[PDB]
């Protein structure tokens, strides 16, 4: 079952500058020491990326239904794995198929299925006093599932889902697109030690999956997690707290890019064509 | 064996669409029921031997 | 057609073909024994008479 969440505090939407972020490999061919040019759906450099984060301090729980405007760049800064999946679909109300990607602390599961979703889907981390152990106790994403076409379950794994206080230690970058019935996902998993906003740097994303879902996608949502413990008073709707974690969402657009490959085959630098005249001249020359 | 007879727009390549909502052919929405000027989109092949 | 020789390339796991500036294939990964080979032509170049 699912419970609507009550303890909230709205704020104006946070915005951030995404600079030299959102670049992925175009193909699966080993090119080294070559400056290659290409055109695709890319995140423009120095774009204005929307920012949501969950902090207790208020309680600031935010995970709305965002448009999937022909591609999405999702980047999360976390230290305790509060962000635990995504939902994609058009209506998300059992009239159309929907895609669900979830890390439930044992297996990462991908399902294309006519889900009947809840208004505020989530998962419950719980903390106990018999032992100082966090674990996942609740799964409140969808009420029902039927006519359930695609399905993948990974191997079992054990992951530290404990609440860690301090700097955000992990950046996880993801690019999602839906091309010709194929849901393409690109990933990049890098440690950091920054707390405020997007790191000042540059990392080229790798191709992960190539899922054959054949789904029309226009809207999507993030699946966050709740700590619940004796410290949190109230029922399931209010007796909870949200750990400190953040994510940023930027919309892909059709652009031309210049990419440079080092001698080992990896990307080192890129130029967003048609950003500024200097970049335009780099692009032409 | 059934085929989708009505749709608001054409499919993208390698796209599936297994929704069964009533297709509003007319300009008056018929709020989830069949009748006149809105049809059930899936029609069944009749394969006599 | 060409000469195949041993080589030293740090191919990523998801890659099997390598291409140079001319875009012709130059590096291959043998399917059986997961090594890397380099393909060169067998007309070396200038032969003046
Ligand atoms: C939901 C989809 C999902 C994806 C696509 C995924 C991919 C993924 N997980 C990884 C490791 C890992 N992934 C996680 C956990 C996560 N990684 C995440 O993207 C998320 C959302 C979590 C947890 C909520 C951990 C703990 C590791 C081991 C490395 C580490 O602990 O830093 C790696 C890199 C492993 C390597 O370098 O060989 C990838 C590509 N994990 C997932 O759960
Ligand atoms: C994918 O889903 C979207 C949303 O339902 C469809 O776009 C809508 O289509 C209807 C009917 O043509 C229009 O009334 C809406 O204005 C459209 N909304 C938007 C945001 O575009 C879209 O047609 C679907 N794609 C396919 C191939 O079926
Ligand atoms: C509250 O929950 C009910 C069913 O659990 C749901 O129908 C309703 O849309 C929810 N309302 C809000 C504001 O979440
Ligand atoms: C995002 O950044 C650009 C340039 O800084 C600015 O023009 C734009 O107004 C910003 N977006 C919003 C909603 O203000
Ligand atoms: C959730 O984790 C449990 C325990 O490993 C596992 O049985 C289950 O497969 C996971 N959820 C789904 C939908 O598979
Ligand atoms: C979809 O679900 C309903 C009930 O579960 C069923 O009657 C119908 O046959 C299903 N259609 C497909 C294509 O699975
Ligand atoms: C390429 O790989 C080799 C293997 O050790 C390494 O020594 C070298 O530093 C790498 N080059 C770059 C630019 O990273």
């Amino acid at each position: 079952q699912c419970v609507n969440l009550t303890t909230r505090t709205q704020l104006p939407p946070a915005y951030t500058n995404s600079f030299t972020r959102g670049v992925y490999y175009p193909d699966k061919v080993f090119r080294s020491s070559v400056l290659h040019s290409t055109q695709d759906l890319f995140l423009p450099f120095f774009s204005n990326v929307t920012w949501f984060h969950a902090i207790h301090v208020t309680k600031r729980f935010d995970n709305p239904v965002l448009p999937f405007n022909d591609g999405v760049y999702f980047a999360s800064t976390e230290k305790s794995n509060i962000i635990r999946g995504w939902i994609f679909g058009t209506t998300l109300d059992s009239k159309t198929q929907s895609l669900l990607i979830v890390n439930n602390a044992t297996n990462v599961v991908i399902k294309v299925c006519e889900f009947q979703f809840c208004n505020d889907p989530f998962l419950g981390v719980y903390y106990h006093k018999n032992n100082k152990s966090w674990m996942e106790s609740e799964f409140r994403v969808y009420s029902s599932a039927n006519n359930c076409t695609f399905e993948y379950v990974s191997q079992p794994f054990l992951m530290d889902l404990e609440g860690k206080q301090g700097n955000f230690k992990n950046l996880r970058e993801f690019v999602f697109k839906n091309i010709d019935g194929y849901f393409k996902i690109y990933s990049k998993h890098t440690p950091i030690n920054l707390v405020r906003d997007l790191p000042q740097g540059f990392s080229a994303l790798e191709p992960l999956v190539d899922l054959p879902i054949g789904i029309n996608i226009t809207r999507f949502q993030t699946l966050l997690a709740l700590h619940r413990s004796y410290l949190t008073p109230g029922d399931s709707s209010s007796g909870w707290t949200a750990g400190a974690a953040a994510y940023y969402v930027g919309y892909l657009q059709p652009r031309t890019f210049l990419l440079k490959y080092n001698e080992n085959g990896t990307i080192t630098d890129a130029v967003d064509c048609a950003l500024d005249p200097l970049s335009e001249t780099k692009c032409t020359l | 064996y059934l085929y989708r007879l009505f749709r608001k727009s054409n499919l993208k390549p390698f796209e599936r669409d297994i929704s069964t909502e009533i297709y509003q052919a007319g300009s008056t929405p018929c709020n989830g029921v069949e009748g006149f000027n809105c049809y059930f989109p899936l029609q069944s092949y009749g394969f006599q031997p | 057609t060409g000469v195949l020789t041993e080589s030293n390339k740090k191919f990523l796991p998801f890659q099997q073909f390598g291409r140079d500036i001319a875009d012709t294939t130059d590096a291959v990964r043998d399917p059986q024994t997961l090594e890397i080979l380099d393909i060169t032509p067998c007309s070396f170049g200038g032969v003046s008479v």
